[PDB]
């Protein structure tokens, strides 16, 4: 979850 | 304006900037305006932007000893609303100055404190509201959040399992830790006290908490699993609020619960803090919110609430189940659940959500069921929600043909099986009475449960 | 009316009937699938509450195949007889487990 | 019931008690229930008494334990609503018990909690609440009131006038004082912070505490007249709220203001008792009103929401003007402003007044009138609200185009004068012009703010 | 009166009101007035009115300031006393505003301030006062009442048994132990301080209290039975007395006890609240009570003490023992039980109860039975107390020809016969001798008890 | 005001 | 006990 | 002269040689290679909360060097995963552990969590292992109350030593913390960044 | 000076 969908991402 | 001249003025002329791009640092606010027939779009926009921001319905001399330009509100976008001409949508773009820092009280305030009352509109709604990182860095958020609370209670491979005590008035100290009791050793993770539970004449706090946690070690020793009961710290006054948060860190108490509408954001807030430097979970509750976001038409869409909690604080909210729902409303209602517990939610209008948020390192929220839902809802439940949601059957429970233990185990064991068989990969809503027939034949408390409630 | 017997109980799965094999290997495969990294922990029955077992060798960082996952449980199983033994999934995404159930349950 | 049968069952069977006769300590509420077609009002005056108090969707052994017949909240009377045939007035007593005393929190979250999520109706919409005398006894109530208030402040024979510093945002500490100086020597008794005003990157509290208290001084010194600022101490945390309000005592402020609802009962009750033991007056504004308020088919009426606050504590209220709302509402206002001030109303349905209240010693609140008001109001206003009140003109007094001690002299002229002319036995909402032209007369300040805005 | 005029005035034109009701919220006396010979009744109940509430010896303008209607205190009822032509009842009507919320001290002070000392009367006599149900829910009233206790003690079925080291005076802590753990082994529930036991020279406190913990912990260890010792906390002033009570609930003491007259109401309130906030049983005793409430004709009748101690606060109250009081007075003293016992004690005369007392939830308090007590009084002491008592035996235990473990199993083995007796139907005390008899042979501690002391 | 309008009045 | 006897009843 | 400097204050003393001399425009560099610190001061200084000999003696181990180990990577590691890495490092022979420089209280790991899930850890090893461990609980924050209340629940919650950053963290802070360890009885570890 | 010259402007 939290990591992978950030606004960088 | 560079010059004072007095009296009133159109909103217009300088509340509405259709040219205006907002920055990432603004805080945006999409309210649906259900006008008065006879006032300007445009006009309504403004008057909610300056009304909720910086704007007098009167031209005031002190405009000039600031500047006007960077602090106000802004509205910048007019869109209509699918399938409603009566209504349209307005966003505002509100500079970050405008709020105090950490301060979801202030930034609520502002934005709902009085253009809810305007007699140019027949409705307002306020549908979202894009928080910036930078403001959202500022907030204290969950205490500990979905991972920390796993490690902590050393839970992992499925959705918890609660169960509100019921009946939720009348039962004294001691026959309210022995529901409890029997509760958390029939299989249940978590039991909690009502949300009218707080300090009765039928039963002190400070006797249910000793009651409680007493059954809770009992039932944790009897099973080798770490269990819990939600104290509610609720209380008249902060001061009395933080002495039964207290005294519950004092006797081991895991996990503690408020509610955060009804008690107050600055409360919740403060107890949120208190939370995180004390090692206690928080589980949220959201009474009240139905006065609020129930009407289409007027009050605050549930979604901006959702935003809310998790920035004032809270590991697991309360979020109704989606089974009741109609399938144009579930997709709102994923919408928030995503909202809660991930870290960027994407724009998309099919489910309400009007701007991207991003959370950046915000943990999520434990989303919460609850309702009159029983082990035929497990199925749905287990597919709508995944595994970092608390499934709560209060009367699911404690109304079991064989009381208590019985009803506790033939939930757990119904969400086990239906999480096994999600884990194989069977579709478990389409296959769900199947799969908790096959169970029942191995569990005689789950089969005569669901012979006692309805497919 | 039927009594409800209290026994200890094992977190996630423990409420249902003991798994199989096969049961075993749809949530391993599942894990993978997550792309989450495999591992097992075992402990001494009295200790099952602590937070930290032991961890048995490291985390199958990138492990793609459930047989070796499979073949490594039997391998602590035979190092530690007496030990509860826990499948995890490491989620690098969350920091957190995706999913952690007993095996094994220990003595 | 003797024994324990599982299984669903219909709320009519225990909660629906036509016969039954309230007791003098039972809390009384009335619900407006718009039902979905296909319902029985008995069975949904029976679910939501349920659901408020001890029901559960289904049966559970616990209740055994326990008796229902005592704690049960129970619906005694059904009535017609006078000229709207899809709703139903459904009346539900409440055993005191059900409560923690001196807890408008537990008292609320019961009553609103969950009744109002519910599929069976279209609407809820809570009317009144008879809170009992023995319950209003436990409730700490404002921490001084209107006759207290007069006696700290010296102000006799009239309402007192106020100004909300405007713009709303965007003013630095310094310039915020030099506004609050003007109005309070050119005539106000008050002025006030913005509801949105807390701790600002532009305008730090601590830094506004100070500016404020030196301009409140200086006016004071030079007109003779005692004055004050109504500074909010509205903040993210309870420890936070506290420290301005001890800052605020510190420096000598004698009024400080809070937001009730989006700062929380829980932060207000523990600020009104605060305010009590330190000698302060308590200032409530009562943003977010109109997201629960305005909707006449769900949510709560503003009259629950303001003995709600008498109970949890202020010594003013704002209540808005009655000069907007329309003859069927200025009814309802005036209610609400006798359940503010009075100690004993008797029931008016008229008046929306379901239940006598009674009050006992419990001191009265000031009800304040705000918004777009100005000099012409005056009339309408000082007949309204009479002496019991406070008048704020934030826009009639910084828009003066003069500056803000003509606009505060304007309308202390006003107000003096309409008084004088109440008291002389004139009508003064008939003759209001001719009064504010005779007055404006020996008043420039008075005569070209008549021309700035409208009659 | 509305004109002031100087000088003396009777007390009857204003005092005297034959024909007021009086409300639910007022506070009602009745007081037993033998006058002097001369003076009229009226008069002299009016007088008592006046000088207990607002009235002066001559007229104050002062008065003319505020509406002494509303204030004042009125006789509104004379009647004879029955069998007694010398003194008359008075019924006077407070109204609840006289009073301080939640202070037995003052509604006290203002009923027995100086109207005992009227030249006017031979004696004065509180019999009752009735209490309103709003006043009484201001008052803290018992920690935890009889069900919290029994709950906390884990002790059902029977009445509790305790025992009064003796002598009072003299013992070191350490020979004060052993005699206190001889008592608790051998099957009393509790054993106490004496009244006089305080800190003196031979014992200090803090040795007490250590000594009789580690008796309290050894006996409960070697019995599988809760123990618990009334450690006296009362001490020269609130400060010592709160530390007494911290280092009792440090080292797990479960009770204490303190003597609310002698020590005073304001301690006892206070410590009544603390043990409330800590877990802490109080036990009352009423040292005292015999200087004021033994005359029939001055004074004040113990059943208004009883409803003090009740609202102020003690989970058990000395009472006395019935067995010695006349059957006269054994009807009045079943009349104070119910009062310290019930919920709802209708009106009864031949009981001396002249008012409906309602207690709403307030929990009721074990009586406590002592004196020159022993096994042969068991019978008696059963039946008319009940379950909800405490029989102390101090000189019945360690009086025993076989020492105090010898003696506490006399007394556990009689209170237990008598008990299983009852439930079995028998009249226990018609039976009393049989039960006793059959009883003692299978204790040899019951045969010779019955030995030492005289049926 | 307060005292003139009392229940009991 | 309590709420047998209370004088609702 | 001695009198020209605070007693007990290295603060002071480093402040006064080194404040404003090394920008001088007269030289290309200045270098301070040596202070020579008189006896009479060094007494007025709080010194090593313990020092070899005490901590041995707390420690009960003698005869060799001690074996650390920092937890790697340095940073991105979750508590629970924290103390796993910890735990597997001391029931293998390592006496102590150490937080990375780095390790204070971020959004993937939380201070407390970190101490909680570490102590844990140190007690069932050194259970497994019947020899004394430690882990220096980075107590490096941003101010001296946060700096306190972080070391206040180390020795609350039985950890035997603590590290601080003293450059870093700087002197003042230090020196406190120095001073709080001698009066609690908590080892002091100092990283030089 | 401070608002003149933001980023936003």
């Amino acid at each position: 979850p939290r990591l992978d969908l950030i606004e960088q991402a | 304006v560079k010059k004072y001249s007095a009296g009133v003025k159109e909103y217009r002329q300088t509340y509405w900037m259709p040219e205006y791009t907002p920055l990432d640092s603004d805080i945006l606010a999409c309210f649906k305006i259900t006008p008065q027939p006879g006032v300007d779009r445009e006009e309504a926009a403004a008057a909610v932007a300056a009304e909720s921001s910086t704007g007098t319905w009167t031209t005031v001399w002190t405009d000039l000893l600031t500047d006007m330009d960077y602090y106000k509100g802004r509205a910048y976008r007019i869109e209509d609303v699918p399938g409603d001409d009566a209504a349209f949508y307005a966003f505002i773009a509100y500079p970050i100055d405008l709020f105090e820092e950490g301060s979801v009280v202030n930034v609520f305030t502002s934005l709902v404190g009085n253009v809810f009352g305007f007699k140019a509109v027949r409705g307002l709604r306020l549908e979202d509201v894009r928080f910036p990182l930078a403001y959202v860095k500022t907030c204290g958020g969950p205490p500990h959040g979905i991972q920390v609370e796993r490690d902590k209670m050393n839970k992992y491979g499925r959705p918890l399992l609660g169960c509100t005590i019921k009946p939720k008035l009348g039962l004294s100290a001691k026959n309210y830790g022995r529901a409890v009791y029997e509760c958390l050793r029939g299989g249940l993770d978590f039991t909690k006290d009502d949300e009218n539970i707080n300090s009765q004449p039928f039963m002190r706090w400070r006797d249910r908490f000793l009651f409680v946690q007493d059954a809770t070690e009992t039932a944790e020793a009897q099973t080798g699993e770490r269990k819990g009961h939600y104290l509610n710290v609720t209380a008249p006054t902060p001061e009395e609020m933080y002495k039964r948060a207290e005294f519950a860190k004092e006797i081991g108490a895991p996990i503690i619960m408020h509610d955060y509408i009804t008690g107050g954001f600055t409360a919740n807030t403060g107890l949120a803090k208190w939370c995180q430097d004390n090692g206690v979970l928080l589980h949220i509750h959201r009474a009240m919110h139905a006065v609020i976001d129930r009407n289409p038409n007027h009050g605050i869409h549930f979604r901006v609430l959702t935003k809310i909690l998790r920035l004032s604080g809270g590991d697991h909210l309360h979020t109704g189940t989606v089974v009741g729902k109609l399938e144009g409303d579930r997709a709102s209602t994923l919408g928030w659940i995503d909202l809660l517990r991930e870290s960027f939610i994407p724009e998309d209008r099919s489910r309400g959500i009007f701007f991207d948020q991003d959370w950046g390192s915000m943990p999520g929220v434990f989303a919460v069921a609850s309702g009159g839902i029983h082990v035929w809802h497990m199925p749905a439940l287990v597919n709508i929600f995944g595994d970092d949601s608390v499934l709560q059957f209060g009367g699911g429970t404690l109304g079991h043909p064989w009381g208590n233990a019985a009803g506790a185990a033939a939930n757990r064991v119904a969400l086990e099986a239906c999480v096994e068989a999600r884990n194989q990969g069977r579709d478990i809503e389409k296959e769900g009475k199947e799969i908790l027939t096959a169970a029942a034949q191995h569990s005689p408390e789950l089969k005569i449960a669901m012979e006692t409630w309805k497919e | 009316m039927q009594d409800y017997k209290q026994s200890l109980k094992y977190e996630t799965f423990s409420y249902l009937p003991p798994m199989n094999a096969e049961r075993i290997r749809a949530q391993i495969k599942y894990a993978i699938a997550q792309g989450w990294s495999p591992g097992i922990e075992h402990v001494e029955v009295k200790n099952s509450m602590n937070q930290y077992w032991y961890m048995w060798k490291l985390p199958f960082f990138g492990e793609q195949n459930v047989d070796n996952v499979l073949a490594e449980i039997e391998a602590c199983r035979s190092a530690y007889p007496t030990h509860q033994v826990k499948l995890v999934a490491y989620d690098n995404y969350a920091q957190s487990l995706g999913l952690a159930f007993v095996v094994y349950r220990g003595n």
